[PDB]
Order: C-alpha cells, then structure tokens, then sequence
C-alpha cells in the first residue's frame, strides 16, 4: 500500500517543504496572509493525494485503466484518477512544493475538512479550531474552522 | 532482510574527525530516517541526529550541531555520520538505527514504530595516548581453596584477550572490566580460583593477547 | 527538550516475578513512546512502540501502557533471558531523547565474598611501581566496601575498583581493588591490608601482608 504514493519531491526552490512530509515540525505561520477533478499525472505529485468524499480518503497511484500501480509514481503511465470518487474536492503537493487543488477540503470559505496532512498542504490553518461533524449516508469526519 | 550493517571501528586523536558508515538493506532507503545513537562506556543512550535520504532531511541534537554532519548517498543506501573536533568525551559505541517517519505512521499499516532496527555498533576511542602493549605481572597465590591471577597493566587501546591454559581452564575464571588509568593507559586483572590441593602439581598460565599492538604474552603464575 | 526519567533505576528480582518499569516525560508525548532492551555488549533490541503496541517477534509477557506524560512497561513473569537494562525513548519531538535506563538483575540469597590480597610482583617493582590487588570473589548483593590500610593509615584517591557483571550460573558478583603506589612509597611501609565489609559478613574481613 505504501508503494502507491508519489515520491517526486525535488525542492529546487529550496523552501524545505519536504521535511513536513516526514515530521510534524512547527508550522511556519509567519509569511501567511478552479480546476475540475480530472486525472493527475503522478510524476508531478509529491506525497499523498487526499480527496474528500467529504470524509478524507487517500488516493493511490493507478494506471490509465484504474489498476493499482506500485512504482511510487515513477513511470509516466502512473496517474491519480480523481474523477472516480464523487461537494467533492481533492488536494496534493506538486514536486516543487506548491499546494495543488481541484473542485479542495474547504466545505465553506471558513471551514476545512481535517486530515493527517492538513497543515502540510495548508500551513496557515494551524490556529483553527477542530470539532466533530456528523451529516448524511452518514460521514464521520472532523472540520477545522476559524 | 531489513538490516543495518555497521563498521569502521576506529581509534582517533583529539581534534581529528571520524566518518562512520551504515549500509541499509531490505527496505526502501529514501523513506525511513536513519538515526545515529551513541553510548559512552557505562552510560545511557544518546540520540545524535537523523537523516531522511529522500529530501536530505537532516536534524541533529543541538549539542552536536557544530560538529556532526550526516549524509545519505541514496545510490548505495549508505548513511554516513561525520563527527569532528573529536573529544575524549566522544569515546563511545556508535549505533546506526532505522526510525519511522510521518509517511509510515500514516498510509503504511505495517506496524513497527520507533527505532525498529539497529546496527551492531562500532566502537570509537578518542584519546591522546599511543598504542602500547601490556605488561603482564603475576598475582601469585598465597601461603581449602586458593586464588591466583594475572595483572595486565598499561596498554592502549582496548581490548585485550585473556585466557587460562590456552582455553582449557574456564570454570571459576573472572576477567574484570578494564579501567582507564590517569596515565591514559588501561589496566586489567584476570583471576581464577583453584583447589589449594593441586597448587604445585598443576601449572597455570594466563594467555594475554593485545593485537592492536601485535602482542601476545603468556606468563606462568606460581607461588612465592 | 523533553526529559525522560525512569523509575526505579535499579531493580532486583527473581525468575517468575511481575515487573513494572515507569517512564516519565517532562511534557505529554501523545503515547509516542518506545521501549528497548539492552544486554551488555549488544545493540538495543526494540521492544515496544506507541506505548502499548508490541514490536515484531517479542513475547506476549512484555506489555506497555500509559498516556500523556506517564508510561509503564510490564513483564508478566520474568524469564532468565529477560534480565537486562531497559530504556524508554520518546519520538514525539526532536531531539529524540532517552531515559537513563533500568537495570533488572537476578535476585538470590546473600553470599559472602572470599577475600584475597596479592602483593606486587618483584618484576613490576623493578619498573618503579607497586600495584597491590585485593580480590572479592563470588558475593551478593553487589554493594561492597573495600578500604586500604597501609601501616594502619586509611588510603584515599590511590585505588581503583572493577566489578564483573552477574555470573551466568551462580548469579554472584566479583570485585578487584587495585592500590597503586610508586616503588619509593611502597618501600616506606611494611603492613598492607585490605579490609572488606559486606552484608554477608558478620564482622569485617581483613586480609594483609608484610613486604617479604
Ligand atoms: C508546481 O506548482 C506551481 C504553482 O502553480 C508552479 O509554478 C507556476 O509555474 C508557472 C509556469 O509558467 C508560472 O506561470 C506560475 O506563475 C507559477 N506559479 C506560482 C505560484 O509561482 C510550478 O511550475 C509547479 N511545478 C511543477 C513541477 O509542476
Ligand atoms: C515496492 O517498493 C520496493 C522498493 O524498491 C520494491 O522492492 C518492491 O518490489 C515494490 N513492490 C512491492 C509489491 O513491494
């Protein structure tokens, strides 16, 4: 299951974004102030791809047919079929450390669905407050609002 | 599989530097944190630093931030640990250990956390002393059971092998840990207890082997 | 940083007893706590991770628990291979920090040391140094006092001690005390004595010799 993660992380801009992939760190909140979910080539992605059904769900690498691949997203035929799991949004980190999104985890402009890598992809949501949300089939997930 | 193999046991002088290597195998090198932990003689474990080979993610304990450098080399999957301005306090057993990362605590589901695999360790002695073979003096038994031994004094560096009757005598033998004298040289004593009945009939020889200096000394221990 | 303190730091038990080691952290570490077992001369063996979860291959008699800033390792009933040193280690924050370790040693009945004193060899005295050695053989518990008395003056700062680990079969300790004097100072005095006090001796045992 681990091999299904894109590891095309090259920090050519030298921002140090990769360390928060492996360690929670201390989010650097200082410096802080419309695509549909198609298919995503895997060699542009660094780390896990999270789609929200709204419940957080990890998307693994597949080929162009939906067959799981286990090459860490190295071959060009590795993709992320985001349009196969439909409010619906996805997010991930591209190779040079930018947060990519399609439609993300924002149920509202105010609240965002929590998941293990929320603060990596969105470092400016750290001071947000979490609380349980129940809503219908029922989804058990947590949200982060101002 | 999944093992860390370590070697490069080295004796260095104060001010020098030492480079320790750690060959990883049996797992995906890029993803795990290869950490380094040292244990000074008779002391506890001390975490020094870790490297995650993919991003070259290094983090060190602050005490070592101006002396240690850890490097990856993802080609051969060999983590390195370079410690410079060596001090006598850096005499220790240095361990290589594999530590899990946030990518494994999440989206792995294959158990095993913490530092779940360790290298053998390599011993690094830092001292200003020079290699020297040991002087072996006898601990002659006294005028119904008796005791005798050998004083293996003034050698550098560790270790020294001692045996009795070329290995034939093993029951009732105690070879004590070496002590570092203020001279910078180590000293050690090995003893064995015998029936005073067979004191003059049986012959007892200690076999002292200090190969750092290509020295082997065997001396017979007899009364008076 | 995060300081990790264990309790107790030494513990003496026999085979079949239940043991609990405590590990305390200066902050809450969210159950990101590991336990290792180290025997003298070998690398630490991973034992517990994430407070409760058992590392691969270790027997079921080991278990861990706790939360927040306080954790515990419990051994159901000890076995001969379980006597070793145990370390905890938090991995919630950097730097990773260990606790000082807990040494679990074998319990046994009290055994008195056989005391022996060895004069310095004539060979060594030629070199200009006298090493007088006192041997305390096969005793329990570890705590002994050797004090050196030369012409009945108590020595200080001129002796070194070395003690073996617990024996494989009789579970006892042994200790050597080395008094190191120059040839000159060695020949100024005649009576060299080694006085030993141990829990197994009703009265202190003294071994001694005169030059010659
Ligand atoms: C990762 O994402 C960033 C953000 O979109 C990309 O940077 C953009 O690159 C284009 C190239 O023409 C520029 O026009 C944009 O201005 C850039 N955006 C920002 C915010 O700087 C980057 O190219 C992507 N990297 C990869 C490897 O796909
Ligand atoms: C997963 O990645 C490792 C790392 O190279 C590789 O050895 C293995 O063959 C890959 N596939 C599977 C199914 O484990």
């Amino acid at each position: 299951h681990i091999n299904r993660t894109a590891l095309n992380c090259n920090d050519s801009l030298q921002t140090g974004f990769i360390t928060s992939l492996f360690y929670a760190k201390n989010v650097d909140s200082s410096g802080c102030p419309p695509r549909p979910c198609d298919v995503v080539s895997a060699r542009t992605v660094c780390g896990p791809v999270y789609c929200f059904t709204p419940s957080p769900v990890v998307v693994g690498t597949t080929d162009k047919l939906g067959i799981p691949t286990y090459n860490w997203g190295e071959n060009e035929t590795d993709v992320f079929m985001l349009e196969s799991l439909r409010w619906f949004g996805c997010t991930w980190m591209n190779s040079t450390g930018f947060t990519k999104t399609c439609g993300g985890p924002w149920i509202t402009p105010r609240c965002l669905v929590d998941y293990p890598y929320r603060l990596w992809h969105y470092p400016c949501t750290v001071n947000f407050t979490l609380h349980k949300v129940r809503m219908f089939i029922e989804h058990r997930f947590d949200a982060a609002c101002n | 599989q999944v093992q860390l193999v370590q070697s490069g046991a080295e004796v260095k002088k104060p001010g020098a530097s030492v480079k320790l290597s750690c060959k990883a195998s049996g797992f995906t090198f890029r993803i795990y944190a290869i950490s380094w932990v040292r244990q000074a003689p008779g002391q506890g474990l001390e975490w020094m630093g870790e490297i995650i080979p993919l991003g070259g993610i290094t983090n060190y304990a602050q005490k070592f931030q101006g002396r240690v450098t850890i490097t990856a080399d993802t080609s051969t999957s060999t983590a390195y640990m370079e410690l410079s301005s060596l001090r006598s306090e850096d005499t220790a057993v240095y361990y290589c250990a594999r530590g899990e990362t946030k990518m494994i605590t999440v989206l792995a589901g294959t158990t095993g956390g913490g530092l779940d695999s360790w290298g053998q360790g390599t011993l690094v002695t830092v001292s200003s002393a020079s290699t020297k073979g040991p002087s072996v003096f006898p601990l002659a038994p006294s005028s119904g059971t008796a005791a005798l031994g050998c004083l293996v004094k003034d050698y550098f560096p560790e270790p020294v092998t001692v045996s009795w009757n070329s290995g034939a005598l093993t029951s009732g033998v105690h070879t004590f840990p070496a002590v570092l004298q203020s001279s910078g040289l180590y000293s050690l004593s090995s003893v064995v207890t015998v029936p005073s009945s067979s004191l003059g009939t049986q012959t007892y020889i200690c076999n002292v082997n200090h190969k750092p200096s290509n020295t082997k000394v065997d001396k017979k221990v007899e009364p008076k | 940083d995060i300081q990790m303190t264990q309790s107790p730091s030494s513990l003496s038990a026999s085979v079949g007893d239940k043991v609990t080691i405590t590990c305390h952290a200066s902050q809450g570490i969210s159950s990101w706590l590991a336990w290792y077992q180290q025997k003298p001369g070998k690398a630490p063996k991973p034992l517990i991770y994430a407070a409760s979860s058992l590392q691969s291959g270790v027997p079921s008699r080991f278990s861990g628990g706790g939360s927040g800033a306080d954790y515990t390792l419990t051994i159901s009933s000890l076995q001969p291979e379980d006597f070793a040193t145990y370390y905890c280690q938090q991995y919630d924050d950097l730097p990773r920090t260990f606790g000082q370790g807990t040494k679990v040693e074998i319990k046994r009945t009290v055994a008195a040391p056989s005391v022996f004193i060895f004069p310095p060899s004539d060979e060594q005295l030629k070199s200009g140094t006298a090493s007088v050695v006192c041997l305390l053989n096969n005793f329990y518990p570890r705590e002994a006092k050797v004090q050196w008395k030369v012409d009945n003056a108590l020595q200080s700062g001129n002796s070194q001690e070395s003690v073996t680990e617990q024996d494989s079969k009789d579970s006892t300790y042994s200790l050597s005390s080395t008094l190191t004097l120059s040839k000159a100072d060695y020949e100024k005095h005649k009576v060299y004595a080694c006085e030993v006090t141990h829990q197994g001796l009703s009265s202190p045992v003294t071994k001694s010799f005169n030059r010659g």
